[PDB]
């Protein structure tokens, strides 16, 4: 079995938001529903990560660390892919029953939070990213940040990350290209991977502010509330090394 | 500290 075929079989199933479309829309209502959906998607992301070849061989503490750092990049990247596959238009497909269409984008403060996620689906469409490249890229996003002091199984992590970089290369070679076009493709895709750090920085700014300001009455499920409570002091103390492919 | 995440990683799927 090829490695990308093993990343393929563990793709999470499609989750529904449980969004009642008979009731009118509001930014608060959509944000609340998406936070509850995000918690369920994160629980599914943990089950997904545990099935990635090599991940369960890392120290349990490193498994927790990597999931705590990358959760938002995994969410935004999986959302970008689902949006890119469902429409050729500017729509965020959070769930089949909750798509942020052009009318929903006009809701107060909806666009400013949606725009960073729209960048992901725009880039995947502009770069015409394949299913195999996406799978390798999403696994690389789980391995895109480490603590500034490193991991307990750092040597093993460096070996695993290298293996999935090699996998991305193999997926690229399949796209009917020559050495010069494949050099351009690897560069373009690793640039999109690099840009995910800036996408996440912007989404986490909204996330952390919305979570800390209790007067907004924005509910976060236990799974997200726990990750956010862990992540805020780590960003505060500079405890993060964001891995980059380019400088 | 991160009780839920630890449980999901520790439990058998
Ligand atoms: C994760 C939350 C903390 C966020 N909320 C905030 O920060 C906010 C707005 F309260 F401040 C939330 O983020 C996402 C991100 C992805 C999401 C979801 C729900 N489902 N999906 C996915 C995931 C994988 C997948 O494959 N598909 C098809 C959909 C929620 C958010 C962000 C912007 C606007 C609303 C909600």
């Amino acid at each position: 079995p090829t490695l990308v075929s093993l990343l393929e079989v563990i793709e999470p199933e499609v989750l529904y938001a449980g969004y009642d479309s008979s009731v009118p829309d509001s930014t608060w209502r959509i944000m609340t529903t998406l936070n509850m959906l995000g918690g369920r998607q994160m629980i599914a992301a943990v089950k997904w990560a545990k099935a990635i070849p090599g991940f369960r061989n890392l120290h349990l503490d490193d498994q927790m660390t990597l999931l705590q750092y990358s959760w938002m990049s995994l969410m935004a990247f999986a959302l970008g892919w689902r949006s890119y596959r469902q429409s050729s238009a500017n729509l965020l497909c959070f769930a089949p029953d909750l798509i942020i269409n052009e009318q929903r984008m006009t809701l107060p403060d909806m666009y400013d939070q949606c725009k960073h996620m729209l960048y992901v689906s725009s880039e995947l469409h502009r770069l015409q990213v394949s299913y195999e490249e996406y799978l390798c890229m999403k696994t690389l996003l789980l391995l895109s940040s480490v603590p500034k002091d490193g991991l307990k199984s750092q040597a093993l992590f460096d070996e695993i990350r290298m293996t999935y970089i090699k996998e991305l290369g193999k997926a690229i070679v399949k796209r009917e290209g020559n050495s010069s076009q494949n050099s351009q493709r690897f560069y373009q895709l690793t640039k999109l991977l690099d840009s995910m750090h800036e996408v996440v920085e912007n989404l986490l700014n909204y996330c952390f502010q919305t979570f800390l300001d209790k007067t907004m009455s924005i509910e976060f499920p236990e799974m997200l509330a726990e990750i956010i409570t862990n992540q805020i002091p780590k960003y505060s103390n500079g405890n993060i090394k964001k891995l980059l492919f380019h400088q | 500290e991160n009780a839920l995440l630890r449980y999901l990683l520790d439990k058998d799927d």
